[PDB]
RNA sequence: GCCGCGA
DNA sequence: GAATGTGCAACAGCATGATCGCGGCAAGCTGCGTGCAAAAGTCGTGCCAGC
């Protein structure tokens, strides 16, 4: 489970940029999670929020 | 050294394809596995390729047939 | 009146003003024309 | 290869130090940033194959 | 005068006082039920389909008699808009008018500019033809002249030659003909980006990166100069699958 | 990432523009839609049995009057949820066919431009695979932190 | 190599002269109006801090020596070097494309 | 971001 | 002879207004609280192993 490259393979062949409206399902597909707290960084630990 | 490239322009006339041909020849003579066909005057490979084009012993057709010959040799 | 699609013929466009020869394929003539027209104007007396 | 190619810059530097003068271009990060901004709106933009 | 007029000429802005023109046969008719609305309703029979025009009477009429007024003749004096020249006189006339008029500004101030450069930009103003016929999936819309010419040629090549639809060529300003390009990546990097993105989003269109600005934004080789050779080889690969 | 709004909101991109997509897609003026979008007026939907129209712009007082008189069969919502419901309830194909029938049956230079613009937008919507209900969003994406 | 470049020994200057020999470099002035406002040149090393520009091209640059400044870009690619030598060189563009 | 400055 | 729509003009809102450099400042600092289980960490205390 070694010798893997992702930065190099991130350059994928492409053409014809396409633009359309974003469905809620597609937006959730983009999303890796849900944000619920307005705070960003706590000063008690100098670490990002949960 | 070549101050002007008009002779290279008139050897094969596009002013655009000669850039590609000279870049290919410079790559061949720079990355290795090739030697200049014109006496080397301590100048860089770019002008050596341009002078080879100007003197008429480097063009697209003979470069392609050279690629074929070295491909068939191996 | 070039009649060609997506570009201009090398004959309908005359010789390029930079060199005595006729213009060759692949020359971006639109940018050259726009720069030629817009280079003055800074000296036009409005 | 001069401004926004994160790996292109390093590849170009390595080639020049080697002495290759090879381009090996890539995808500028500015356009990826622009795509992320546009997707952050209600607009979906993507690259076709 | 001056040179806020090179911009005005290229913007194709109609002047304050247009000079109306006539049709093939401008027979004298004076007025016809002019009444309150305008005055001097000219009704040239021209054999068939008379061309009714309305004049607000604030402008005098030059040609009193019939005199067999031909198409494009000046019925009333005044500065003529370039739009009317294209409709009535032809494509060549609008190029001759724009080129001569814009060269007046440059020649007065001692500036030498070749006529080809002005004609090249005029060509970019002479796209987006409007169809006045039907049959070939086109009807009263603004469509690229290149697409219309290509579709007509294919239709004319086949047996069904009557499917070809006649078109009317339009003249747009440089600020307007730029935003009317069929590719959304360009024309959104120049002017109002909010408007272009909404129309591009609802239409679900594609850019295809055919021009110079798109490839510059993406970072590929532009399809011009040295990059023209690379782009041509790629096209054959896509065509050949 | 994303955030769920727990209540549909209207995209400022489409509602506020001189050629407003939803405005000319609903055959209603920008003043009325911008008015319902801030709860100051109600829009009723359906109500075929009652005398209320499909796109009525009845205000609050008219809402209480209808509730006293019509009671049931009157479905009106104040927020963008009503806009979403009446966007979903629309049948694009039959509306486009009716618009084309009206355009070819009656010729008038005043209504011709509006009919052509509406049919063009409807054709683009049906052919592009988009859905009008996606115009107003219930889930909001957020930018990556490093940007 | 990095340390000896920082120390700037004489052989470093000799190698810099060797590298500079026939590598074109393209100079441009700030308000690039037409395509002649950016031109390729063969560099010659001078013991100073100001760029020495050939007078005959100044009319093309709209540049006068009363405080003007110009920027230098290195075409660090074989294709870029050929393009600078064959398309950008001052000896190449003598007639203006207007 | 303001303020001043060079072509 | 009164009635019904099409053209039309004033009007309010949107979008834009050259490029590349240099030097200095002044900020911009952001939002609880709560009482308890539940957990985790800590401190005073005693332990064996090395010199
Ligand atoms: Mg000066
Ligand atoms: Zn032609």
């Amino acid at each position: 489970l070694l010798k893997f490259l992702k930065a190099q393979t991130k350059t994928e062949e492409f053409d014809a940029i396409k633009i359309a409206l974003a469905s809620p399902d597609m937006i959730r597909s983009w999303s890796f999670g849900e944000v619920k707290k307005p705070e960003t960084i706590n000063y008690r630990t100098f670490k990002p929020e949960r | 050294a070549r101050v002007t490239v008009q002779d290279a322009v008139e050897k094969i006339g596009n002013r655009f394809d000669l850039v590609l041909v000279a870049a290919r020849r410079a790559r061949q003579m720079q990355v290795g596995g090739k030697d200049p066909l014109v006496p080397e005057e301590n100048d860089k490979t770019t002008v050596i390729a341009l002078r080879e084009i100007e003197e008429g012993l480097i063009n697209n057709q003979i470069l392609d047939v050279r690629e074929r010959q070295e491909q068939q040799e191996q | 009146s070039c009649d060609t699609d997506f570009g201009v013929c090398a004959h309908c466009y005359g010789r390029d003003l930079a060199r005595g020869h006729i213009i060759n394929k692949g020359e971006a003539i639109g940018v050259i024309a726009a720069q030629s027209i817009g280079e003055p104007g800074t000296q036009l007396t409005m | 290869v001069k401004s926004d190619d994160v790996n292109g810059r390093t590849k170009m530097y390595k080639n020049i130090v080697d002495g290759n003068h090879q381009m090996e271009p890539g995808m500028p990060e500015s356009f990826n940033v622009l795509l992320k901004e546009i997707r952050s709106l209600g607009i979906n933009i993507e690259l076709e194959d | 005068g001056g040179l806020p007029r090179v911009a005005d000429l290229f913007e194709a802005r109609r002047p304050k006082e247009p000079a109306i023109l006539a049709e093939i046969s401008g027979i004298v008719s004076f007025g016809k039920e002019t009444k309150g609305k305008r005055r001097l309703v000219i009704t040239p029979v021209d054999g068939s389909d008379p061309y009714e025009e309305m004049i607000p009477k604030w402008r005098q009429l030059n040609v009193f008699e019939g005199e067999r007024v031909e198409r494009g003749d000046v019925i009333s004096d005044g500065p003529e808009a370039p739009h009317d020249i294209l409709r009535l006189r032809g494509v060549h006339a609008v190029t001759r008018y724009i080129v001569n008029e814009v060269q007046d500004v440059y020649r007065l101030q001692g500036v030498k500019i070749n006529d080809k450069h002005i004609e090249v930009i005029v060509r970019q103003m002479l796209r987006k033809a409007t169809i006045v016929n039907a049959g070939s999936s086109d009807f009263l819309e603004g469509e690229q002249v290149e697409y219309s010419r290509v579709k007509i040629a294919n239709r004319e090549l086949e047996a069904n030659g009557k499917v070809g639809a006649t078109y009317s060529r339009d003249l747009l300003g440089i600020t307007k003909a730029s935003l009317a390009t069929e590719s959304f990546i360009s024309a959104a990097s120049f002017q109002e980006t909010t408007r272009v993105l909404t129309e591009a989003a609802v239409a679900g269109k594609r850019d295809e990166l055919r021009g110079l600005k798109e490839n510059v934004i993406v970072g590929r080789l532009i399809p011009a100069g040295t990059g023209y050779a690379y782009h041509q080889d790629r096209m054959r690969r896509r065509a050949a699958g | 990432g994303h955030i769920e709004l727990a209540s549909p909101t209207a995209h400022i991109w489409f509602l506020k523009s001189l050629p407003s997509r939803i405005g000319l897609l609903l055959d209603m003026p920008l003043r009325d839609i911008e008015r319902v979008l801030y709860f100051e007026s109600y829009v009723v939907i359906e109500g075929g049995m009652t005398n209320l129209e499909r796109q009525q712009i009845l205000t609050e007082e008219q809402y209480l009057d209808a509730l006293e008189e019509f009671g049931d069969e009157f479905d009106a919502k104040m927020g963008a949820e009503a806009i979403q419901a009446l966007l979903k309830s629309m049948d694009l194909e039959q509306e486009c066919e009716q618009l084309r029938e009206e355009l070819n049956e009656t010729n008038s230079e005043t209504k011709r431009k509006k009919l052509t613009k509406r049919i063009k937008l409807l054709e683009a919507f049906v052919q592009s695979g988009n859905k009008p209900e996606w115009m107003i969003l219930t889930v909001l994406p957020v930018l990556p932190p490093d940007l | 190599a990095k340390k000896m470049v920082e120390r700037e020994e004489a052989v470093v200057w000799d190698i810099l002269d060797e590298v500079i020999r026939e590598h074109p470099v393209l100079l441009n002035r700030a308000p690039t109006l037409h395509r002649l406002g950016i031109q390729a040149f063969e560099p010659v090393l001078i013991e100073g801090k100001a760029i020495q520009l050939h007078p005959l091209v100044c009319a093309a640059y709209n540049a006068d020596f009363d405080g003007d400044q110009m920027a230098v870009h290195v075409p660090l690619t074989l294709e870029a070097q050929l393009e600078a030598r064959a398309l950008m060189m001052s000896t190449n563009n003598i007639l203006s494309p207007a």
